[PDB]
């Protein structure tokens, strides 16, 4: 399970630390461009979140779709291709994942560029493409090949010889087919197996909750609330009570917008990580030891999850 | 060996063709560019801010006030410029350690895609990587990867092994495939079709075990030798 | 010229049925460019060309001629 974005916050700076207020907006003037270069860095991190989906995903040009009967040689995909009975058509293990990981202050949150269900049209012609072709339709055209001769060759990718599967075909098909039976009750069983997308969920939450509460404090003034100062006081006094307010709103956004960068950073690592991983584990078949599983690496399948996306290796 | 020092040749040429055409190929080089005088040009115009002093210039302070009120409006400069500065060098060690990611990655295609040939899908280039070319740039590095791409597709009926006299026959390098006439092994990634042999071929068990296997001759290239 | 996307009311952009590659991202599948008599146009962003293998239990493809291509990274 590897996280690949994050929600696409952006923070109206001017009604964070003067919410409506024509007096402390004036005031927000004289520090310059603070505010317009924290637009500017939340914006950047923003479009970065659509960038860190599109390189993980959209690595195949061609919607590739799976043949409507399903001669794979005893193999069975149903658990992980799309299921077509869903109001979005999200395969048996993609719903699991969506199921397992679950404001007027100027803060927002942007849609992401692609929906879910651009985001599962995505990982299911990579699937499709993966088992009608092989590593085929990520180095060239997308050749057709019998789903048990391309397990044959990625037998011999791993240095057992091929007559292995081929005498060996049905048991290989029943611990491959029993095997994939086994992640959907780990996942059922195991909600903290998606610890790590729900820790991305977790952890964006939680900065614009710790934000939102920094409208509470005084930072030194006579109130926390904007309109009690305005209310109650006049421009020699009131603008020494403001200052404190836009001083103290505006280290509360700077806080914020460096942790979120710092994130930002951290999730932009695990998505070209992500992005490594569809090309070398789902494209290809990997010498790379434990880089796509502990094992030799036969073939990865990709499964979409909130934030994130899950390989089956 | 003329078609593909052509083909190469060719491709070679379209990259000046494909740099020329298109502003957005350096966009990467250009945005480093463009990042980096932006965080200056903001840096700079920062000093023109008056934090809540009675001058963004130090010297009016200087000039017009004297010390039990100028060190109180100076503090305000200090405290909005200190701060100005912070921001600044937080915005460059975040954006540094962003350009550091992309060096590693560079030195990484140095050492596998040009001091080597890469195995890594997709790493050097969309193709099976045949090997590449670095180029430099302002502010970065640039790699022409060469790559193998198949290209003219035909289908054929396919067999996982071949049973000749009860024996099933798998393939050593290549695949099994069929005109609709006549058998032959092909290595995978390129049509050239063999007679299939006991020398392209090899031996395990019997038809009973293999699934789809077919019946067809296998050439041994002892008999004639014998029987000459 | 009125439109409601799920990222908020898109306004003097014409919604067009047709698909084609994201060019100005507005967000939730939806994109925008400008296109002919020319207009801002409103789209749901295609994904790819749509391709079905011709996948079989006994039939393969494999190539005939190749392409050294030449990618600048």
């Amino acid at each position: 399970i590897l996280p690949v974005s994050m929600t696409k916050t952006s923070v109206d700076c001017t009604m964070y630390i003067c919410g409506d207020s024509t007096e402390c907006s004036n005031l927000l003037l004289q520090y310059g461009s603070f505010c317009t270069q924290l637009n500017r860095a939340l914006t950047g991190i923003a479009v970065e979140q659509d960038k860190n989906t599109q390189e993980v995903f959209a690595q195949v040009k061609q919607i590739y779709k799976t043949p409507p009967i399903k001669d794979f040689g005893g193999f069975n995909f149903s658990q992980i291709l799309p299921d077509p009975s869903k109001p979005s058509k999200r395969s048996p293990i993609e719903d699991l994942l969506f199921n397992k990981v679950t404001k007027f202050n100027g803060l927002t949150v942007l849609p992401p560029l692609l929906t879910d269900e651009m985001i599962a049209q995505y990982t299911s012609a990579l699937l499709a493409g993966t088992i009608t072709s092989g590593w085929t339709f990520g180095a060239g055209p997308a050749l057709q090949i019998p789903f048990p001769m391309q397990m044959a060759y990625r037998f011999n990718g791993i240095g057992v010889t091929q007559n292995v599967l081929y005498e060996n075909q049905k048991l290989i098909a029943n611990q491959f087919n029993s095997a994939i039976g086994k992640i959907q009750d780990s996942l059922s069983s195991t909600p903290s197996a998606l610890g790590k997308l729900q820790d991305v969920v977790n952890q964006n939450a939680q900065a614009l909750n710790t934000l939102v509460k920094q409208l509470s404090s005084n930072f030194g003034a006579i109130s926390s609330v904007l309109n009690d100062i305005l209310s109650r006081l006049c421009p020699p006094e009131a603008e020494v009570q403001i200052d404190r307010l836009i001083t103290g709103r505006l280290q509360s956004l700077q806080t914020y917008v460096t942790q979120q960068l710092i994130r930002a950073a951290e999730i932009r690592a695990s998505a070209n990580l992500a992005a490594t991983k569809m090309s070398e584990c789902v494209l290809g078949q990997s010498k790379r030891v434990d880089f796509c599983g502990k094992g030799y690496h036969l073939m990865s399948f990709p499964q979409s999850a909130p934030h994130g996306v899950v390989f089956l290796h | 060996q003329k078609l593909i020092a052509n083909q190469f040749n060719s491709a070679i040429g379209k990259i000046q063709d494909s740099l020329s055409s298109t502003p957005s190929a350096l966009g990467k080089l250009q945005d480093v560019v463009n990042q980096n005088a932006q965080a200056l040009n903001t840096l700079v115009k920062q000093l023109s801010s008056n934090f809540g002093a009675i001058s963004s210039v130090l010297n009016d302070i200087l000039s017009r006030l004297c010390p039990p009120e100028a060190e109180v409006q100076i503090d305000r400069l200090i405290t909005g410029r200190l701060q100005s500065l912070q921001t600044y060098v937080t915005q460059q060690l975040i954006r540094a350690a962003e350009i550091r990611a992309s060096a590693n990655l560079a030195a990484t295609k140095m050492s596998e895609c040009v001091l080597g040939q890469s195995k890594r899908v997709d790493f050097c280039g969309k193709g099976y990587h045949l090997m590449s070319f670095p180029q430099s740039a302002p502010h970065g590095v640039v790699f022409l990867h060469v790559t193998y791409v198949p290209a003219q597709e035909k289908n054929f009926t396919t067999a996982p092994a071949i049973c000749h006299d009860g024996k099933a026959h798998f393939p050593r390098e290549g695949v099994f495939v069929s005109n609709g006439t006549h058998w032959f092994v092909t290595q995978r990634n390129f049509y050239e079709p063999q007679i299939i042999t006991t020398d392209n071929t090899f031996v395990s068990g019997n038809c009973d075990v293999v699934i789809g296997i077919v019946n067809n001759t296998v050439y041994d290239p002892l008999q004639p030798e014998l029987d000459s | 010229n009125v439109f409601q996307t799920r990222a908020g009311c898109l306004i003097g952009a014409e919604h067009v049925n047709n698909s084609y590659e994201c060019d100005i991202p507005i967000g939730a599948g939806i994109c925008a460019s400008y296109q002919t008599s020319q207009s801002i146009i409103a789209y749901t962003m295609s994904l790819g060309a749509e391709n079905s293998v011709a996948y079989s239990n006994n039939s393969i493809a494999i190539p005939t001629n190749f392409t050294i291509s030449v990618t600048t990274e």
